[PDB]
Order: C-alpha cells, then structure tokens, then sequence
C-alpha cells in the first residue's frame, strides 16, 4: 500500500 | 532544541515561487508531490522511520495543502488562487454544489489570515506543527514526533514577540486557527470522498492513493 | 482587560462537585443544563445578546462536554467517569460498538491531560475559549466574540508561566488540545445524529434539541 | 425553535 509516497519519500 | 524558523521558511520558498471542482482536484494532486519535498525539507522530518513519515503526511496533507492555497489566496478578493495558476472565484464555487466548504475558507481561514498579516515564516510553522501531529495512529514513536512539535511551537513563538513585539497574542491567534483548519480539512475529505463513490470527478493517482485505507 | 481566571475557575467548582451508549446519552442531557449555568458564570458572556448566547453554546456544547468529562475521568484507568456517578469501561465501550472514538478520547484527551496534570483553572480557561468561538455562523457581531477569547487566552497565558514558570511550553501545549478535542466532536455528533436515525437509543429533549437544524 | 435553550438562559 502507498506505493507513490514510499517511492517519493526513499529517492 | 535546534528547530530554526529559516529552515522553514525555506522549505516554503522552495516549494512555492470548467467544473471548479475537477480543476481543484487536479491541483491538488500536483500539490501532493510539492509537499513531500517540501516535507523533506524540514528539519529532523527525514530522520524519522519511513514509516512514520508516511504516516504524519497521510495524516496531515489535506490541512497541509488547505493552509497552502488559503495563504496564498490572502490577495484575492472573494476566491482562492490554485497551484495550477487558475483562480477559483467564490460565485463560481458556489455554482458547482461547493459553495458552503469555500466561504469556510475564506471567513474562517483566509480572511484570518489577511487580518493579521500571517507572513511566510509563521505559515511554514503551523505548517510544520500540523505535520509532526503525534496523535497520529500507527507511530512508531509518538514522544518523538511530541518532541518536534514542541521545539517547532517554541521556535516559532520566540520569533513572534521579537518580530511583533506589540502583539503579545499573536502566537496564540496563530495556533488558534488549527481547530479551525482541523475541521474545514475534515470537511474535505467528505466531500473528496463523496466525489469518489459518485464516480464523476477525475481523481488522479496520487490524491486517489491518499484516500486508500486506513 | 477584565477576564480573571479566578471567576473561571469558580465557575468549574460551582458546576461540578446496560447499554454504555444509553447511559451516555443520558449522561449528556443532564449536563446541558449544568452548561447552561457554567456559561452564565463566564464573565461578559450574559452581558452578549441572547440570540448569540444561544449561538455559542449551540456551537461549541459537545467539545465543551467532552473536555468536562475527559478532565473528570483523569484519575481513572480505562474509562471515564459519566456526571450521573456511573463509570464506563474501555472494554464495555468496545463491547457496544463505540469502542474507536472510545479509545481515541482515553489517548488524545484524558491521556493527554494526565500527563500535564493540567488543573482546573486551565481546564476552565479551554473551555471558556471553546465558548467564544468567533467562527459560529450568525453571530451578531464575531468581533466582540473574538475579543473576549483572546482576554481569556491572555489570562491563561499569565496564569501559565507564573504557576508553572518551568514549562515555558505549557500554554502552547494547551491550545494544542483544541484541534483534537473538534475532531473528537465532530466524530461525537456523527455517531449521535446516527443513533438518532437508527431508532435505537433514549434521546432526552435537551440532548435532542441539540440535534435540530442548523 | 431551541426552546428549551432561551428559556434557561433567561431565567
Ligand atoms: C484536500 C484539499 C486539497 C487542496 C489542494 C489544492 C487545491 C492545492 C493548491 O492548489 O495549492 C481540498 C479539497 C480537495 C477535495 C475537493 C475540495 C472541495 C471542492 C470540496 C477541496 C477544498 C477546496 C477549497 C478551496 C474549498
Ligand atoms: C457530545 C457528547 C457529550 C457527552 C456528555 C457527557 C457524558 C457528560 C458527562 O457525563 O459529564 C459525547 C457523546 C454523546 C453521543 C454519544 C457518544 C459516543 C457513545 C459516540 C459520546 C462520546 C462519549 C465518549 C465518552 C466516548
């Protein structure tokens, strides 16, 4: 789940 | 200890240079990417678990984004300026079902806002209480996000005082706008998610992630 | 000027010496009376014209209850003590279906005010701000509403840091309760005007005219 | 409408 948010918060 | 109003002011400076409501949902999900980096860009929000962090933005993004856009409508007369650069006048909201949630912001947030000159430095503050919310459910470590809050309020309260020194109440107006921009965000929702089941209105991937569950 | 915390603090003492949802409900109606008496000890506030007295308490009754019984039940452990000298148990909460918002007060309120061991006069104070909500619709004239919330808040301010000159984040720490203390209100008012429609559930008059429009 | 409400405020 929260796929988007955990990829902008990582990079 | 170590929460400094330059840092977020910056973050703010850094982030921000026909049916209404489509138009209002579009910006929105452009505005979701902004706060994420705009997030990153307050002290010590990074530091937190990834996991907590999702947690603090799913948990504060609509009072993040409604705070934004009320602020920056502060020159407009009976409407609110959108991310996008399109303006959203009040007859015209009225004229799409939303009438009522849109004067809310304008007397409850934006007007407020324009009465007392709430500048960028106090904006990017309440910005960053709302975000390190620790009643939030799921933390991993509430004191810890207890923590920031405080030492954001502590900062941000020395700065008025030595910035308005002849307005002793000014913190206290500011923080007092919260119950207010916690109810409108509340409000929102509803209506987004509404919006939802009806199944008019696009609702891009990003707004639309926001209203999975919990 | 004028808004003594000693008068606000009298008005607390003079007011306060099966189914858990039913008992509640019952809980609630008789409270509104004894609101209605608090209120009248709150200084200027039956100096205001009768048409927004009405007005304010319709407005703000329910968190102004809820913070009441949310401060009374600090020393218990899982539940809250109800005005009618009935205690109501996080388990029996859970086991008539409100156990979330149940929850919810027990962590962002009573938790909370624990925790601080925010006093009487501060409750008082909390209250009396949630009272003067210039926000409420229809207000004759919202300026003379915001003046007298600022007065308060201007009071507690000085009562903090002069009783706890250590805690120089106590009266932000205060406020801070506001924006949870809407949320938890608004869920309160879902969850009653459902009861409502529902059939089920014992609604007293007082309670009830609470429920009429607006 | 609200009665009950004006009648314990004006009492
Ligand atoms: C969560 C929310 C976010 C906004 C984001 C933006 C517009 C940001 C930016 O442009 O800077 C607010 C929403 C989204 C769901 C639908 C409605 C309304 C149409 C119900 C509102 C509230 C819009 C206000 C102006 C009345
Ligand atoms: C407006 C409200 C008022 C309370 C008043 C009292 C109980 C006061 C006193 O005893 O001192 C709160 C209500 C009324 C509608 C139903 C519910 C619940 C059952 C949904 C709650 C919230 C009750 C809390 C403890 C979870």
């Amino acid at each position: 789940k929260h796929k988007i948010l955990h990829r902008l918060l990582q990079d | 200890e170590d929460m400094p109003v330059e840092r977020i002011l910056e973050a703010e400076l850094a982030v921000e240079p026909n049916d209404p409501v489509t138009n209002i949902c579009q910006a929105a999900d452009k505005q979701l990417f902004t706060l994420v980096e705009w997030a990153k860009r307050i002290p010590h929000f990074s530091e937190l678990p990834l996991d907590d962090q999702v947690i603090l933005l799913r948990a504060g993004w609509n009072e993040l984004l409604i705070a934004s856009f009320s602020h920056r409508s502060i020159a407009v007369k009976d409407g609110i300026l959108l991310a996008t650069g399109l303006h959203v006048h009040r007859n015209s909201a009225h004229s799409a079902g939303v009438g009522a949630i849109f004067d809310r912001v304008l007397t409850e947030l934006v007007s407020k806002m324009r009465d007392m000159q709430m500048d960028k430095t106090e904006l990017g503050c309440l910005r960053a209480i709302v975000l390190f919310n620790p009643d939030s459910k799921g933390l991993s470590n509430p004191a810890e996000v207890e923590a920031l809050r405080e030492k954001v309020y502590a900062s941000l309260e020395a700065y008025c005082k030595h910035k308005y020194p002849e307005q002793p109440g000014r913190f206290a107006k500011l923080l007092l706008r919260l119950p207010a921009l916690r109810s409108i965000g509340l409000k929102c929702l509803e209506h987004l998610f509404f919006f939802k089941l009806i199944g008019d209105t696009p609702i891009d991937t990003f707004l639309m992630e926001m209203l999975e569950a919990p």
